[PDB]
């Protein structure tokens, strides 16, 4: 989710970009100013939530020794889903 | 046979120092407090000497934190206070020492915790 | 309270408690944990002066000193002035002193009311608090008048209560009755319960006499109002009865005054007068704000085309009304001094340089009397403590709070001087948790405590 | 306690013990202590002025025959009042042993060269010299081996900082290689790792 | 007493005897070393430059430092006389590459927060 | 002043002094001092070039990392200059040539490049332009080069009215064209002087006393719109000058009086060489031409510089142009020559 | 010439300054009742000494020791200091 600036300048997934007095422009004159596409915000925001009939989930983000840490995850709040803190993957519990 | 000197220790002339990085510099000799995240109490032990914070600013082409004092890192560790008093006066910096904070010895009764009329009967455990 | 800065490649990542058994001895209050926040933005970084327009406008060192340096060798005497605010060290304090000194000015202020009457600043102990904060640990009886401890002074509340709960501590309030998070005895809140006391026709008398360990404190933010001086007046009067019926206990010193502001005792050391009243009687020509931000005098109290000098760290009440901006350094940014309400004076350290062109605040002042003409001896810190050490000796004892008692003498002093009290009732300036995390400059400009500030109001 | 912990030796255990009291009985005018480490090393610390002789006996002695000097080097120890300590390892082939000697010094007390016994010390004793500041008497050619020329400080000193004071570029406008004071683009950054908790009661010391 | 023992010399007169010596051998070296380096500085620049090094240490009052800065010196000395100097290292006594810093307070004020 | 551009640290390579410079012409004999002392205390520095990359690289070790940008540029497009010029606080014009090419005349480079420059970097909102003229520049000069610098210095004021301008006289260092210049005329066996050299005044000034006036010229606030003259301690008769030169490099000196038409006549058939120019009409004709007394000027003195005398700086740059039998000659040694001072 | 404030630095409990503290002690008060609009600052010292300073117009001030002093000394320097003399 690549967006622009007043005077052009691609903005950072993080957010930086030069301000139109900041003399620092000058580096990427006949150069490019290196930009990364894929905004992990966006593609976390893209993933499903997925159901679960327990009140606790276990996460280890997929792929067995080639994810994270296991962790379990508490769902009994039912206005909240449950979000992993490594992985950003979400769970909740069938409702309505 | 010897020659017995009556003079006081100086090693400045010899080891070095830039005349700048002797005679503005400030050393303080304390002993460290304990960080108040943790209950342990080793690093609490030894004295230490360091040197008085300078500045630091911004690199311009990665944003890295820059200097320009050799002696930010500088910490010694001593035995006692005068160890490192001794050691600050041959070397010709100018000390600020801080006298060893201890904590004071408490009295703990877990009887107290069910007083039959003092107020320090807890109402949950 | 003794803390320990954590930083991190230059930056001020967080503020954790230092032990001290005499002050804090773990703990630190909300505000003292998480107002460092406040001091990344709206900071002071270079200097500034007036355009054509009437607009403030970036400018160097060289030509704000010069402008302020020729508007001070315009003017002498009365026609200059200075007002210190509530986080100022000692070394500028008597920086400032000095420099006004030598054009024959004593027009030297704080914001903090402290009566004048009697001895005044002349005895230290007319204005400290002499039982130090561990010695409420041995106190059976203290009297609370005016003040409301836990906002304004957070550990010192903390340590009412420890004693009230470990040594079985008696307390008593004279003042609206406000949540102190431990059972005390409210008296009322007019001031004539204190008359009733000094009399010894009130039961609170009695158990006073009775008291062979009493406390007796006074808080500063009861004598802002106009009648400050009776009212010290008579606590110490109390004071008085106290000594007279129990006799003397050896050395108790019952008497004792609560201070809010970090910088109010080292100036009342040095000579400041206390309050702006001075001010208001002859308005000056040019006026010094050395971090003076709590709104006491504006434009309207002075005369037109008057020249205002801010010295300071963060754009606050006081920049905006500025000719000259001298961007200072914050407390975080300088080895400073400061006094405790106890007496006790304390150094800061240097955790980070000041931002943009900000410099020590006494190193300015010492520039600006060099440019001026009338050049300060003092050149580097340790001459600043001399100097220091030559107009007030406690001030380089750092970590003494033991000092001779001059209650007798301050008592007959303020005998002579009999203003009435007035039928308003004493009201803390802090009445519930909301008005505790915004009080001064870096507090009103963290927004943690905007935050805090929004929780407490409304919870969500 | 098999797998995974180190086996122990008496036997040599014994020995080096047996042999420490042989030699601290043989020379009590130098020798201040014996000590035999409990994966059996053996060292002896002995007062300066007897470095010539012992070191003599021990390379001499037909029941020691330390014949081969395997190191020399010197600890810096600022908390001492004799900053620096200089240690000796010897290796003797008849017997197959080593051997530790240990004595110190301060900045200004020289230390007797013991080129004489053992050649091999000619350049060790010097890097001492460049690194630590310790002046060696009747050494043959003392002077700085490591350095660069005229290098000002003993870098090996716990003062010493980690990058020094000065640094070297090329200037154009004196067509030469200049030295200036040092300025980091990033600031090496200290860690501070100690664990708050003991790990090792056998050496905890007295609470004074 | 203070039972310390010396390096050269018994007191101070020796010890000034030694750095006498030692300032002779430099003065007479000054010349060599203009000619064999190919300097651009004259002689009488580089006997002033060799008299600042000396005036520099004359506060020391201890003969055991003033032994090691002989010593020092000596060691100076015959690095430049065998030429394992270079160029670069003998006019790095000149410091000809490093801009001025002024001593007053006001130039401090104005550059930065250092003392 | 845009915290970015806030000076910090002790003056040093790492450090930040505040000052964002273009420096046209950097490439040159003066370029290389003004680049290494923009870097030698942290400035940032943009390098126009329009030559072959291989020709920077000696410029390239003179600063920190990123603190030296190369950038082409092309002296006859407006829009090249605005890309260099769009980020910098200070504009640096040294951009000059001795000779006319097929390409480029006198008054290309003096005029029309000196006044692009200066009215692009006023449209960009640059605030300080530092302009080098020469000492001698007349309207009415013999030399066509010391006109075309009247007339570019004039258009430079009208373009950018708040530029500095400073005039030097005759640089001399180790890659000049005038110490130089003189010593490589021991080829031919004798030294040709109009008149002898003997009504010819010269006041040379040091390379790196320039460079640093410009140094302190850019951090001279009040050095905004003046013009400084540049010049040496001492003048000498150009004969006394060229004896001089002689005796420092150890060469037997033969001088004999030219007329001025059979020089011109030289400095024609010098002329035809596609490559650099051994000598060129335009240039005997300046060499020949006594240096002008601009009191009423301010001078190095008044930027914080004592002027560097040549009896003190001669030897770093003739000592290449002697034999083997004269290099280790000491500088003390060859009897500094006469000054008609005052 | 003009008088502008009075320090008085005096020390807990060194001998030297037990006249100062009789003096502070007895007549203190009188001399506050006598200039009431006169800053006299009461101060304590370390090992060092007892000290008087005497602050005029412009900044001017110096400085008498009063080691050993009695009280009568003291007072009998204050009203020199107070009165057009010294
Ligand atoms: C920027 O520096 C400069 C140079 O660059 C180093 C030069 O070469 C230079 C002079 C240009 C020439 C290349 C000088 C060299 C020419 C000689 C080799 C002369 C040889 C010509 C003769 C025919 C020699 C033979 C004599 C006959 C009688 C047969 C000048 C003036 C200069 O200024
Ligand atoms: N040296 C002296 O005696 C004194 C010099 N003068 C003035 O000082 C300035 C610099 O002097 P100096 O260093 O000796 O001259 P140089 O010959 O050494 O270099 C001049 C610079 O200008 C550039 N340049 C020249 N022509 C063009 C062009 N047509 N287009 C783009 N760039 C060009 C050159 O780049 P490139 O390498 O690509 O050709 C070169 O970098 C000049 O303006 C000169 O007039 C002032 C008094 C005398
Ligand atoms: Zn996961």
């Amino acid at each position: 989710g690549v967006r622009t600036s007043p005077t052009g300048e691609k903005v950072t997934h993080t957010g930086q970009a030069y301000d139109d007095g900041d003399y620092r422009r000058v580096r990427f004159s006949d150069r490019q100013k290196e930009v990364n596409e894929n905004f992990a915000i966006d593609l976390i925001a893209e993933q499903p939530v997925s159901e679960v009939g327990s009140r606790v989930i276990s996460c280890d983000g997929g792929g067995g020794a080639l994810g994270h840490p296991r962790v379990y995850i508490n769902l009994d709040k039912e206005t909240k889903t449950g979000t992993c803190g490594y992985c950003g993957l979400q769970f909740r519990q069938p409702h309505h | 046979q010897l020659i017995a000197v009556d003079e006081k220790l100086d090693i400045t002339t010899l080891t070095g120092v830039p005349e700048e990085h002797i005679k503005t510099r400030k050393v303080r000799i304390f002993v460290p407090a304990r960080n108040n995240m943790q209950s342990g109490v080793n690093n609490t032990k030894k004295w230490k000497m360091e040197f008085d914070t300078r500045e630091r600013w911004e690199n311009p082409l990665m944003g890295w934190s820059s200097t320009a004092d050799p002696l930010s890192n500088l910490v010694l560790t001593f035995s006692t206070k005068e160890d490192a008093v001794a050691f600050a006066e041959k070397n010709g910096w100018s000390f600020d020492v801080e006298e060893r904070k201890v904590p004071k010895p408490k009295s703990k009764s877990y009887g107290a915790n069910f007083s039959w009329n003092k107020r320090t009967r807890v109402s949950t455990k | 309270s003794n803390i320990v800065v954590s930083t991190r490649t230059g930056e001020v990542m967080r503020i954790l408690p230092r032990m001290h058994e005499d002050i804090n001895e773990e703990w630190i209050s909300d505000k003292t944990r998480f107002a460092y926040d406040g001091l990344k933005r709206q900071r002071l970084t270079q200097p500034m002066i007036r355009n054509e327009k009437g607009l403030l406008t970036y400018t160097t060192w060289e030509d704000a000193l010069s402008r302020v340096a020729g508007m001070l060798q315009s003017f002498q005497g009365n026609d200059v002035a200075a007002i210190a605010g509530g986080l100022v060290d000692a070394e500028a304090l008597v920086a400032l002193k000095d420099l006004l000194n030598r054009v024959d000015s004593d027009s030297l202020c704080t914001e903090e009311v402290f009566p004048t009457a009697g001895a005044g600043t002349d005895l230290r102990s007319n204005y400290l608090l002499n039982t130090t904060i561990a010695g409420v640990e041995e106190a059976d009886v203290i009297l609370l008048v005016g003040t409301n401890p836990r906002f304004e002074a957070p550990l010192f509340n903390a340590r009412i209560r420890k004693s009230w709960l470990h040594n079985d501590l008696k307390v008593a309030l004279i003042g609206s009755p406000v949540d102190l998070t431990y059972r005390y005895d409210h008296l009322g809140d007019s001031p004539k319960i204190l008359q009733d006391i000094a009399s010894g026709n009130h039961p609170f008398s009695q158990i006073l006499k009775e008291a062979k360990k009493p406390m007796v404190v006074l808080g500063s933010s009861a004598l802002q109002r106009s009648d400050g001086t009776a009212i010290l007046a008579a606590v110490s009067n109390i004071a008085q009865n106290i000594r007279l019926s129990s006799g003397v206990t050896g050395d108790w010193k019952v008497m004792n005054i609560l201070h809010r502001i970090a910088s109010q005792v080292a100036a009342l050391d040095l000579g400041y007068k206390p309050g702006v009243e001075a001010i208001r009687k002859n308005p000056p020509k040019v006026l010094f704000l050395l971090g003076a931000d709590g709104g006491c005098i504006t434009r309207q109290d002075l005369p037109k085309d008057c020249f205002i000098i801010y010295q300071g760290h963060h754009g606050d009440v006081g920049a905006p009304m500025a000719d000259v901006i001298l961007p200072g350094a914050a407390y975080t940014e300088k080895s400073a001094t400061y006094v405790n309400t106890e007496g006790r004076a304390q150094q800061t350290k240097v955790a980070v340089t000041p931002p943009g062109l900000a410099r020590e605040d006494w190193k300015i002042i010492r520039a600006l009397s060099e440019i001026a003409g009338m050049t300060l001896p003092y050149d580097t810190l340790d001459q600043v403590r001399s100097r220091l050490e030559e107009v007030s000796p406690n001030l380089v004892r750092y970590d003494d709070v033991e000092g001779a008692n001059y209650f007798q003498q301050a008592n007959e002093l303020s005998k002579l001087v009999n203003q009435q009290l007035l039928a308003d009732p004493l009201v803390p300036p802090q009445l519930t948790i909301k008005d505790f995390y915004m009080t001064d400059s870096i507090s009103r400009a963290s927004q943690t405590m905007a935050k805090c500030v929004k929780a407490v109001t409304e919870g969500i | 306690t098999r797998p995974t912990i180190r086996p122990r030796n008496d036997v040599v255990h014994k020995q080096l013990s047996a042999f420490g009291q042989y030699v601290a009985e043989i020379l009590p005018k130098y020798v201040q202590q014996v000590q035999v480490s409990c994966f059996n090393e053996l060292e002896i610390f002995i007062h300066p002025d007897g470095v010539i002789p012992v070191l003599t006996f021990l390379r001499d002695h037909t029941n020691a025959q330390f014949k081969s000097l395997a190191d020399l080097t010197a600890v810096d120890v600022p908390t001492r009042q004799n900053r620096f300590e200089i240690v000796y390892n010897l290796l003797s082939l008849r017997f197959n042993s080593r051997i530790r000697v240990k004595t110190y010094t301060d900045e200004l007390t020289p230390i007797e060269s013991s080129v004489t016994v053992y050649k091999a010390a000619n350049w060790y004793e010097r890097e001492i010299w460049d690194m630590f500041g310790v002046f060696f008497a009747n050494h043959p050619d003392l002077r700085r081996i490591l350095t660069d020329y005229g290098f000002e400080g003993h870098p090996f000193r716990k003062d010493f900082p980690l990058s020094g004071y000065v640094e070297l570029r090329y200037d154009d406008e004196v067509k030469r290689v200049v030295a200036e004071p040092v300025e980091l683009a990033q600031e090496f950054r200290k860690f501070d790792l100690n664990s708050p908790w003991e790990a090792f009661p056998a050496y905890r010391q007295p609470p004074e | 007493g203070t039972s310390v023992k010396p390096i050269f010399s018994r007191d101070m007169n020796e010890a000034k005897r030694r750095v006498r010596e030692l300032y002779r051998a430099w003065y007479r070296e000054v010349p060599n070393t203009v000619h064999l380096f190919q300097l651009d500085i004259s002689v009488k620049q580089g006997r002033d430059k060799v008299r600042e090094m000396f005036m520099k240490n004359a506060h020391v009052t201890d003969p055991r430092v003033v032994d090691l800065l002989v010593i020092k010196g000596k060691m100076e000395l015959e690095e430049t006389i065998n030429v394992w100097k270079q160029r670069t290292h003998i006019m790095r006594f000149f410091h000809e590459t490093e801009a001025p810093r002024p001593t007053d307070f006001l130039s401090k004020f104005y550059v930065g927060h250092d003392p | 002043l845009h915290h970015a551009l806030i000076p910090h640290g002790k003056g040093g390579r790492s450090s930040v002094s505040g000052i964002v410079a273009t420096v046209f012409g950097a490439t040159g004999f003066l370029g290389r001092y003004v680049v290494n002392h923009l870097g030698r205390m942290g400035s940032q520095v943009i390098v126009p070039y329009r030559c072959e990359p291989y020709d920077t690289m000696h410029l390239r070790p003179m600063g920190d990392l990123g603190q030296i940008i190369f950038m082409e540029w092309n002296g006859k497009d407006k829009d090249s200059i605005r890309k260099v010029v769009e980020h910098s606080n200070v504009v640096i014009n040294l951009v000059g040539r001795e000779w006319e090419t097929k390409n480029f005349d006198f008054e290309d480079v003096f005029v029309k490049i000196p006044h692009a420059i200066a009215q692009v970097s006023k449209e960009a909102g640059v605030e300080k332009l530092i302009h080098i003229s020469h000492l001698n520049a007349d309207i009415k000069s013999p030399s066509r080069y010391l006109r075309s610098k009247a007339v570019g210095e004039k258009e430079v004021r009208a373009a950018f009215p708040e530029a500095t301008i400073i005039k030097p006289s005759d640089i001399f260092g180790r890659e000049d064209r005038f110490l130089n210049y003189f010593a490589s005329m021991r080829w031919f066996g004798g030294v040709p002087l109009i008149s002898l050299g003997k009504e010819t005044v010269k006041q040379p000034v040091y390379i790196v006393d320039v460079s640093k006036g410009i140094i302190n010229a850019i951090k001279d606030p009040d050095a905004k719109g003046k013009t400084f003259a540049f010049v040496g301690p001492n003048r000498y008769l150009l004969f006394d000058l060229v004896q001089y030169i002689f005796a420092v490099a150890y060469r037997p000196f033969l001088p004999y009086p030219l007329p001025h038409f059979a020089y011109r006549w030289v400095g024609r058939l010098f002329e035809v060489s596609p490559f650099e120019p051994w000598t060129t009409r335009d240039k005997v004709e300046r060499v020949h031409m006594s240096d002008m007394t601009l009191p009423h000027l301010p001078g190095l003195e008044d930027l914080g510089i004592q002027a560097t005398p040549l009896e003190l700086k001669a030897i770093e740059v003739l000592r290449r142009h002697r034999t083997y039998r004269w290099l280790t000659s000491e500088m003390e040694d060859v009897k500094p020559a006469k000054t008609v001072n005052i | 010439l003009g008088l502008r404030e009075i320090r008085i630095h005096l020390c807990q409990r060194s001998p030297g300054s037990q006249g100062v503290r009789d003096f502070i002690e007895k007549r203190y008060v009188e001399l506050k009742k006598a200039n009431p609009d006169l800053p006299i600052l009461i101060r304590e010292c370390s090992d060092v000494q007892p000290k008087l300073w005497a602050r005029y117009a412009f900044g001017q001030e110096k400085n008498v020791s009063l080691n050993n002093f009695s009280a009568d000394q003291v007072t009998r320097t204050l009203e020199n200091v107070l009165s057009g003399k010294a």
